[PDB]
């Protein structure tokens, strides 16, 4: 999955 | 001349600072997949003939010390300078493993006046990090 | 004499005030695109033009996937900030 | 779909946090440069490359002249902020 | 590749030129700005943009104008150009009577609020201060 | 003369 940075 | 002189003995340095793990005090979760990035950058800049240097998990202080030391180095024989920052962040801020660090502070070590051996040469900063908490939903083309 | 702030280029992974996206296994969308575009065009296109390609690849080929509706289906646009005074070519 | 912030280009006359200069007679250094460079290269150079030339002209050919020592002999560098996804040409096929 | 620039029209070019400000602002007349505005008009005219010059607009009128422009139909235009000539600060542009954040103006042209410009280049040329720092330069 | 904006 994609996560925030 | 419309192009930067890139025919020096060396292309220059390529400092890659990859911060994956953070102090419990910060709260940010680990950055999984960031090693894949640091590794990808290393190989890419190696093909472009840059002298790559990886630095993992650096504290806010260790980041400033590194940048200052690199800026005080002699780049007379290098065409340019590349600096990659992979970490968490806010607008104008980059996160060290222990706390916040302003971006303007890092780049300033490389201003034409503070780094004579890089005056007139390309100084690139690639920053992978957030710059706020806004979400882009997009729109249908 | 030249400006002390000249010859700097800032390639931001995302627009000011926005979240930057990263894939847990593949890595950050920006670095992925940037490395891919660099591998493919460094021997041809000027840097700004290569960064424009990174902008398009990130903007069109990426979309967030999250189990939380809040962070799901989000997009990203990188932000190039240039104070360069000449064209940047990695080749000779 | 695409980002709502995509396809935006911000041509800033100066660097973030800095003063922008204007000649009391010929106008702003940036606009003068921008117009000369466009008139000279809009028929063959891509926009980003044109703004780079504007960057060089402003940074190299302008220096402030003021009776106030504080604002005298100062320099300026424009700031290109691009969210463009393609190349921008003002000419046709 | 490149943006499609072969629509019936290149687009609109809005020039907001503010020379005189209300004394409360503390900014004296921006002499030389008319030369700029005229220069820009002639330049964009040769690039085939429909130029619209607007002089001395209050902050309310600047937002009013941009809102109206973002609601016109740009379907037959290749792009959009906006030039703001005035005093300013970081992220801020000045109307004759007060400040207005640039973010508020450009947001009218976001891909989702101006459908006729989606996927089309939107250029914002900003002549204005972005703070009070001075660049002393360095020699070579 | 040159003035700031």
């Amino acid at each position: 999955v994609d996560v925030a940075x | 001349d419309n192009s930067y002189k890139m025919d020096y003995p060396e292309m220059g340095l390529c400092i890659i600072i990859n911060n994956k793990n953070f102090h419990k005090s910060t709260g940010m979760t680990s950055r999984s997949g960031t090693d894949v990035d640091a590794a990808n950058l290393r190989e890419t800049f190696r093909n472009l003939k840059y002298e790559v240097r990886n630095k993992n998990d650096l504290t806010r202080e260790e980041i400033v010390e590194l940048m200052r030391d690199v800026s005080k180095e002699d780049h007379s024989k290098r065409s340019s300078f590349v600096c990659v920052l992979l970490s968490h962040g806010e607008e104008g801020i980059i996160f060290g493993t222990n706390g916040p660090v302003d971006l303007k502070k890092i780049t300033n070590f490389f201003r034409g006046d503070r780094c004579r051996s890089l005056t007139g040469k390309p100084k690139l900063f690639i920053i992978q990090a957030c710059r706020g908490t806004e979400l882009d939903c997009g729109i249908e083309t | 004499k030249i400006p002390v702030e000249a010859d700097f280029l800032y390639a931001y992974s995302t627009a000011p005030g926005y979240y930057s996206w990263r894939n847990s296994k593949d890595g950050s969308w920006f670095i992925q695109s940037l490395c891919a575009m660099l591998k493919q065009y460094a021997d041809k296109l000027e840097f700004m033009h290569i960064l424009t390609r990174v902008n398009r690849k990130v903007a069109t080929e990426f979309e967030s996937f999250s189990f939380d509706a809040t962070f799901h289906a989000k997009k990203q646009i990188p932000c190039i900030v240039s104070m360069l005074t000449k064209e940047l070519y990695f080749y000779h």
